[PDB]
């Protein structure tokens, strides 16, 4: 930026950080507005061969729910939903603020 | 023994094995009064006698807590508190009898 | 067959709720007159409040009459607290609306409407 | 590999199925169907005056602490003599997991209100009444949310307009906002958009 | 008496002579099909609905052969699908890049069933076929180069208006459907042509570019012009 | 439980304008089939349609207005039962059409090469 | 993993019971904040110097629609509605006839811009090029009647911004 | 290629002109009517029809991917042009 060196020292004084490393205005650091023209990919299914599409279909591999248990239509160990939850570790990186 | 259970409302408690103990042993003693056929009773007595075998067998708290893999003891506590009402309630309500109704022709029926 | 009641298992029960709902919006005319500083008379807007019980007369289903008191409630509960505006209280009178026709020779004169 | 097919999980898919039979054993009385989507996901279908009792259960039993309720909505089916139907999204912290439970009313018939087990209940079933006309039992308060003070009707109903009966605007006779008829400066445009041709044929249904 | 077949294994009671796209339809799976209408001759040209029964090594057309007794048609199988994916691929490579101006847009049997039974992707990379266009009448317009040389046009005119002055000039790719003459194909029942094509090879002159399938609103009233009520 | 024998009626609760009850006839019937394609998928169903009312051209843009409500409502149901129950408790009128299927037909290729019949085909 | 925001305790020794107590006493932390509010103060602001100056766009922006051209003069739009099946908000109003020399042309083309929701479906779906939004912005009107524009209008802001259009379609049609 | 009405007012490419007795006419009081001088028919006339010595050819209304689809024309017919319909494009045989 354009500041004097007194302005400068005495804004770094106030906060008690170097605000010229980390300017939060932008000064040519950042892209071009022009750039040179891209190229992209094309994908996984763009063969000429061994490519059918019944054998990438996503949609038509969807099916009805299965039903379990319907009224309509040895001891068993009690089940849960899934098992249970780990126990979460504290962070190596900082485990407190 | 420990300060915070890091949950707001969840106080520590200092007697965790006894209040385990007594509660385990209260659930047991409703689940008596539901008809042995019920699988309610069956799956529930099972697993409140794993647990209860587990509360007379680790003495150390941290470890008890570790195979009884219910988060913390004041959790354990809670949740077995819990089941102790849903006991009461069910033996009101009476699941275990046979469907009260079927529904009507075409109610699940989708798309439609 | 054996439907679940809602409120009432019968039709005189079903009567008695409304008659007290009734009551409770007749004694409530001064009070939203005087509150929303309306322009009408209270005999006016106890005469809309006949209307608009008036209109399910028709009814002879006990659940249906125990829907309308609990709908009647909530709206003498709006009308209370102030809930509602002089607004909607005057959206009862549709003092704004033109008056429709209703004889087959003004309607014909009009254009296409049954 | 099959790069733009959703791979799917046959252990969890093993787990909800478990689960399912568990309760529909637990709960003979109300519980009429359990199914697992194939994208794992268990459904309990239910008789409609079980849900208090099932979802207590759901909610306080050790081996599904269910103690958190995702939603609470309702679905409108014309067709059905039960129309609408009203789902349950039930999230489970202590196993990680989710669960649904469906019970079917009609219009005239109510349904118990779960603020005593859940209490976000209260204003899911606010809104249930107020967009469905579903009425709620024991409710400690009971009335719209949504829809403007004196709104006549329930919008999420099939049978409900778009754009309603009623529209305001502000009259300077009366100096004050009124509501009339609706009528629209260039009417909705309705597309007419299926295919004739069948798309899935795993859900086709028998010719009957 | 009633014979026994399967469709997907699915037992279905039909007369002798019912064909496995009739069977199909009786348990409620209608089998693709571009050149077949009910109500004209058989023609089974266009390939589209070829079918696999549970032994026979080579695939069918559904539309044209009888059922006999104990067959299984496997409607969803792998031979049915790739030889769809195969026929509709002819179809599109030979086809013209038209549906933004083409009146047929939404309502388009290729475009249906290519959405719902080809591929969707593109192999060929040539250089495409166009065929000049032909002058039957003020009614009727033609832009052949989007014809699928399906001849429901020429069945429909001897058999149904009794009129045979449409058929297939030359052969090979460069077979055309037409007249060979400048000659008008005028009819009491000529509109009937714009419904069977089932691309926009022949569309309606009045209607040309007025709108689109989807925006159109559908009452079901009777006609007024004569005394048969249509 | 309680016992009434009512038909039901839910008119009172429904919230819709006496004029859009009482004036109004609904159509319960099965789409008929595009001619323009040959699909059948879309007369599985029936629907249940209201009366055309007035459209006019709007004096500013020229657009299409309305004063129906009911214009764009389409309701779709499994059975003819089905949906005059509805219709009847909205308490609409209506008017049911019975569905069109297409008759079963004698579809014979070597019909179109007969030795006698007119069947035989001039042209493939 | 998981980290705690506010779980830690305080130093008792007599030096940091000292240092609390002059922090309450004297203002210390409220001081710090004076000096950050001060340091911004002698920073430079960020305003642009409106309507002088403009903060940056990009080609992909949506501003104003237009109806484009070929560079012979004809219009690229035929009538295909495309657009307007796809329009969310049913903004575009589209109706077409054989055209003199039998072209698929539009005879109405209305899009009404105060139900449009500028989300840039129609010109994804235009298999021509026909229908753009182009880089406009600042087209605030007094009355709502000129805020539905019509067929005429689209093709004079077509022709008006037809240079800086053509520019932007380069720029970014390799990414479409 | 605009052309005014009996009543002054300017007739758009479509055709469109308020009649006389019209009172939606009001409108341009004191205002303007927003018409678009350059008609794309005069302007797709006014261009010239090239010559090809090849049955089919084709045409994607240039700048390729910035056109429109590209499609393929028959220049069979002696007696007229070939026209791409996406961009009223004519073209020909050399004749004689
Ligand atoms: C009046 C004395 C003469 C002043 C100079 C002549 C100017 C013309 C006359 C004044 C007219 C107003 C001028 C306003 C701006 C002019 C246009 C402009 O922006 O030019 C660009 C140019 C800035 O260049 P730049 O390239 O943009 O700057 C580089 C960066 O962008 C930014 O880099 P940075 O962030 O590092 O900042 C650079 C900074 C670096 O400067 C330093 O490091 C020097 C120390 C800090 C600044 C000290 C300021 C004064 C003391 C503190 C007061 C609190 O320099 C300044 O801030 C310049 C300060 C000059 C001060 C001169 C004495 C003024 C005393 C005013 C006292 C007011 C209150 C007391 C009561 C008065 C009663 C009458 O302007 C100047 O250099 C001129 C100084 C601007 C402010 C002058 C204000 C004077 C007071 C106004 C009224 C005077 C008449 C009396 C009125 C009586 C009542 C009716
Ligand atoms: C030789 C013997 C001499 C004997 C005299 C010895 C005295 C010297 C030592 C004692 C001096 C103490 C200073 C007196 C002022 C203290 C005020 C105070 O009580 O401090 C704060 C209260 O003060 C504030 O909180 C200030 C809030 C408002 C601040 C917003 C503006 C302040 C920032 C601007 C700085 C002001 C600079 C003053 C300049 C004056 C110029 C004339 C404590 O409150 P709490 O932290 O909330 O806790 C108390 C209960 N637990
Ligand atoms: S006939 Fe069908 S696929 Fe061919 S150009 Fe027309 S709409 Fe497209
Ligand atoms: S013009 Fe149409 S009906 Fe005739 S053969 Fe071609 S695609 Fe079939
Ligand atoms: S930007 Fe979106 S809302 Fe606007 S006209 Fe285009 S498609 Fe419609
Ligand atoms: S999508 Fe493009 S070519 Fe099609 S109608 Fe809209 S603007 Fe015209
Ligand atoms: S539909 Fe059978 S081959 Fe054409
Ligand atoms: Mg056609
Ligand atoms: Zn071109």
């Amino acid at each position: 930026a354009s500041a004097t060196r007194v302005i400068q020292l005495l804004r770094n004084w106030a906060s008690g950080r170097d605000l010229q490393a980390k300017l939060q205005l932008r000064y040519q650091e950042i892209s071009k507005r022009t750039q040179p023209p891209p190229k992209l990919p094309v994908g996984p299914s763009h063969k000429l061969s061994n490519n059918y599409y019944c054998t990438r279909d996503g949609r038509r591999e969807a099916m009805p729910p299965s039903i379990v248990m319907s009224s309509q239509k040895t001891e068993k160990k009690a089940v849960t939903p899934a098992p249970p939850i780990k126990r979460w570790e504290l962070s190596k990186d900082q485990p407190y603020l | 023994l420990k300060k915070t259970t890091g949950l707001v409302g969840l106080a520590v408690c200092e007697t965790p094995h006894e209040r385990l103990k007594i509660l385990y042993t209260k659930i047991l003693d409703v689940l008596g009064q539901i008809p042995k056929n019920a699988a309610y009773r069956k799956y529930t007595e099972q697993i409140t006698n794993e647990k209860l075998g587990m509360v007379k067998a680790e003495p150390d708290v941290k470890k008890l807590e570790e195979q009884l893999q219910g988060g913390q003891i004041e959790e354990v506590i809670l949740q077995a508190e819990n089941e102790l009402s849903l006991a009461r309630k069910m033996l009101r309500w009476k699941p275990w009898e046979p469907l009260v109704e079927e529904p009507p022709a075409n109610q699940w029926k989708w798309p439609i | 067959t054996s439907v679940k009641p809602i409120f009432s298992r019968d039709m005189n029960e079903a009567k008695r709720r409304v008659r007290e709902l009734y009551r409770a919006w007749y004694r409530e005319v001064p009070n939203t007159v005087h509150l929303f500083q309306l322009d009408i008379s209270v005999k006016q807007g106890r005469d809309k409040v006949r209307e608009m019980f008036m209109k399910n007369a028709h009814v002879t289903d006990p659940r249906v009459v125990d829907l309308l008191v609990i709908k009647g409630k909530m709206e003498l509960e709006e009308t209370i607290n102030v809930w509602k505006q002089r607004t909607h209280i005057m959206r009862f009178f549709h003092e704004t609306e033109a008056p429709r026709p209703t004889d087959f020779l003004s309607k014909f004169y009009v254009g296409h409407d049954p | 590999t099959r790069p733009t097919i959703r791979p799917r999980n046959d252990v969890v898919h093993k787990q909800l199925s478990a689960f399912g039979q568990y309760v529909a054993e637990i709960l003979p009385k109300y519980v009429q169907q359990v199914q697992v989507s194939c994208f794992n996901e268990l459904e309990i279908f239910i008789h409609p005056d079980g849900v208090i009792p099932v979802l207590t259960f759901l909610r306080d039993h050790t081996n599904a602490q269910f103690k958190s309720l995702a939603d609470l909505t309702a679905v409108d089916v014309p067709t059905r003599q039960n129309r609408f139907e009203i789902v349950y999204n039930l999230l489970s912290l202590r196993f990680n997991s989710r669960i649904r439970v469906k019970t079917y009313t009609d219009e005239l018939t109510p349904i118990e209100s779960s603020v005593t087990v859940y209490k976000a209940a209260n204003w899911y079933e606010r809104e249930i009444w107020d967009m469905f006309g579903v009425f709620f039992a024991n409710h400690p308060d009971l009335r719209r949310i949504l829809t403007d003070y004196g709104f006549e009707g329930h919008p999420f109903r099939k049978d409900f307009p778009l754009s309603g009966y009623v529209e305001l605007r502000y009259d300077d006779e009366v100096k004050r906002v009124v509501a009339e008829p609706v009528e629209l400066a260039q009417e909705f445009r309705k597309f007419d958009l299926n295919s004739p041709w069948e798309a899935f044929p795993a859900y086709r249904q028998p010719p009957e | 008496n009633l014979i026994e077949v399967f469709v997907d294994g699915q037992s279905v009671m039909v007369e002798p002579g019912t064909t496995v796209l009739q069977a199909c339809e009786k348990v409620g799976m209608q089998i693709p099909r571009f050149c077949y209408h009910e109500r004209l001759s058989v023609a089974g040209n266009c390939r589209m609905c070829l079918v696999e029964i549970e032994k026979a090594p080579k695939v069918v057309a559904a539309c044209a052969m009888p059922v006999m007794k104990g067959w299984n048609i496997l409607t969803n199988s792998e031979k049915s699908k790739k030889a769809r994916e195969g026929v509709m691929e002819f179809l599109l490579a030979n086809h013209p890049l038209d549906c933004p101006i083409c009146d047929q847009g939404g309502e388009c049997d290729l475009q249906d069933q290519s959405m719902m039974f080809g591929s969707d992707r593109s192999r060929f990379l040539e250089g495409k076929r166009a065929v000049e266009d032909k002058n039957i009448g003020p009614l009727v317009k033609t832009i052949m180069t989007r014809c699928i040389q399906c001849t429901r046009c020429i069945r429909f005119a001897s058999e149904i208006a009794g009129v045979d002055d449409l058929g297939t000039t030359g052969r090979g790719n460069d077979m055309q459907v037409g007249t060979y003459i400048e000659k008008m194909f005028m009819s009491e029942l000529s509109g009937n042509i714009i419904d069977i094509c089932p691309v926009g090879a022949l569309t309606s002159k009045p209607y040309a570019f007025t709108a689109r399938p989807w925006e159109t609103r559908k009452t079901e009233s009777i006609d007024v012009m004569d005394a048969v009520g249509s | 439980l309680i016992a009434v024998d009512e038909k039901l009626d839910i008119t009172t609760l429904t919230g819709v304008p006496e004029e859009h009850i009482k004036t109004r006839k609904v159509r319960i019937f099965v789409p008929a089939r595009n001619n323009m394609q040959s699909g059948v998928n879309n007369t599985k169903k029936w629907k249940m349609e209201f009366d055309t009312r007035e459209r006019w051209e709007n004096p500013l843009m020229g657009w299409s207005s309305t004063a129906d409500p009911l214009s764009n409502l389409v309701l779709t149901f499994s059975t003819k039962e089905d949906a005059v129950a509805f219709a009847e408790k909205n308490g609409w009128s209506f008017d049911v059409e019975e569905r069109k299927v297409p008759k079963p037909k004698s579809k014979s290729y070597g019909a179109n090469f007969s030795w006698n019949k007119r069947t035989r085909v001039s042209t493939k | 993993t998981y980290k705690f925001v506010n779980m830690r305790e305080p130093s008792m020794d007599m030096k940091s019971v000292t240092d609390r107590a002059a922090q309450t006493l004297l203002w210390t932390e409220l001081v710090r904040g004076l000096g950050m509010t001060l340091s911004y103060l002698f920073r430079e602001p960020a305003t642009i110097n409106y309507p002088f100056e403009k903060g940056p766009l990009s080609p992909r922006f949506r501003g104003e629609h237009a109806l484009r051209r070929y560079p012979s003069g004809e219009e690229r739009c035929i009538a295909c509605k495309l657009c307007e099946a796809v329009c969310p908000a049913q903004a575009i109003t589209i109706e077409a006839e054989p055209r003199a020399d039998g072209s698929r042309r539009t005879t109405r083309y209305d899009i009404d811009m105060t139900k449009c929701i500028y989300c840039g479906f129609c010109q994804e779906a235009c298999p021509v090029d026909a229908i753009v939004e182009g880089p406009n912005f600042e087209f605030s009107t007094e009355t709502h009647e000129e805020l539905l524009y019509n067929k005429e209008k689209l093709l004079n802001n077509g022709d008006k911004w037809e240079a800086e259009i053509a520019a932007n379609i380069q720029a970014d049609y390799l990414y479409r | 290629g605009v052309r005014t009405s009996p009543t002054g007012e300017k007739v758009t490419h479509t055709g469109q002109a308020y009649d006389d007795g019209d009172y939606r006419r009001v409108r341009f009081s004191d205002r303007q009517k927003e018409v678009n001088e350059n008609f794309a028919i005069d302007l797709i006339a006014e261009q010239p029809v090239s010559e090809v010595g090849s049955r089919v050819i084709s045409c994607d209304g240039g700048g390729g991917a910035l056109g429109h689809p590209r499609v393929y024309i028959n220049l069979d017919k002696e007696t007229k042009t070939g026209t791409c319909g996406y961009c009223g494009l004519q073209f020909r045989q050399p004749h004689h």
